[PDB]
C-alpha cells in the first residue's frame, strides 16, 4: 500500500 | 486522502485472464477467418478503440458473434488478445507485420507505436 | 521473449471503471440494505473471494440481483466497490471498522491486512 | 514498454  | 494498492490492477487482470482460460462469463466470440476466440466484451472495449466503438453501438452491443475483416491474421489477433489480458506482447520478427496491421485495425495505439519503433530499428 | 507495457493493467482498470460509471455492460445489482450498486460480475469475482465463490456457482452465476447480509454497511460496500475498480481505498477513522468488516465478508485479504495495521497503530 |  502507498500514498498515490 | 485515499491509499493505493500497487499490485491491484495487475491482480484484477490476472483473474480476468483466468476467467478467459476457464471460459467463465465470456459473452462474445470473435471470428477471424477459420478461427474463433472467446472473450469478455468489457475487456475488449477497455483495450481496443475498434471494440469500444462496436460494443457502444446500440445494435452491435447485443451480438454474441463478431466477424473481423478477412484480411486480419488469426495469429496476429491471438497475440493481441493475449496482450489485452496479460500486458505481455509476443512480438517476433516472423509476426511483427501481422501484429502491427492487427493493432492498427483494432486501434491499439501503444502496440502500433512499438511495432513502428521495432521495424524502424531493423531498417 | 515477450515485451510488457507497464501501464496496461492500470489503463484496463480505468476503462472498466468508466464502463461502470456509464452503466455499460453491467450484469448485476448488489443490494446492501436500502442501497443498490450496479457492477460487472467479472470484476467482482476478480477482486473478492466471496463473489468468486458466488458467480462460479452453477445457479447463482445467472442471477441479476445479489442480496448481501443485512449486517453489511452500504458505505463500507461503496468504498470497497470503488477500490475494486480503482486500486484506491478511501480509508478514514470514521469508516475503518465498517470497511474492515465488509472486506472480511467479501474476502478481500489485502484490504483486511491494511485495516488491521491501521487499527493496531491507533491503539 | 519493458523486458519483464
Ligand atoms: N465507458 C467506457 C470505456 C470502455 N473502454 N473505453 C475506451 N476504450 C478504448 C478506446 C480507444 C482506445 C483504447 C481503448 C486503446 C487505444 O489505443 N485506443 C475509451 C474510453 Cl474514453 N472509454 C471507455
Ligand atoms: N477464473 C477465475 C477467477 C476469477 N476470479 N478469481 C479469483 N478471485 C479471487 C478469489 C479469492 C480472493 C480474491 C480474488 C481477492 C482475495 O483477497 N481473495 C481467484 C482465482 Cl484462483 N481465480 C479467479
Ligand atoms: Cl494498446
Ligand atoms: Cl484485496
Amino acid at each position: 500500500w502507498v500514498i498515490p | 486522502s485515499c491509499i493505493q494498492f500497487t499490485r491491484h490492477a495487475s491482480d484484477v487482470l490476472l483473474n480476468l485472464n483466468r476467467l478467459r482460460s476457464r471460459d467463465i462469463l465470456t459473452d462474445v466470440v470473435i471470428v477471424v477467418s477459420r478461427e474463433q476466440f472467446r472473450a469478455h466484451k468489457t475487456v475488449l472495449m477497455a483495450c481496443s478503440g475498434l471494440f469500444y466503438s462496436i460494443f457502444t453501438d446500440q445494435l452491435k452491443c447485443n451480438l454474441s458473434v463478431i466477424n473481423l475483416d478477412p484480411e486480419i491474421n488469426p495469429e496476429g489477433f491471438c497475440i493481441l488478445l493475449d496482450f489485452m489480458y496479460t500486458s505481455r506482447l509476443n512480438l517476433r520478427e516472423g509476426n511483427i507485420m501481422a501484429v502491427m496491421a492487427t493493432a492498427m485495425y483494432l486501434q491499439m495505439e501503444h502496440v502500433v507505436d512499438t511495432c513502428r519503433k521495432f521495424i524502424k530499428a531493423s531498417e
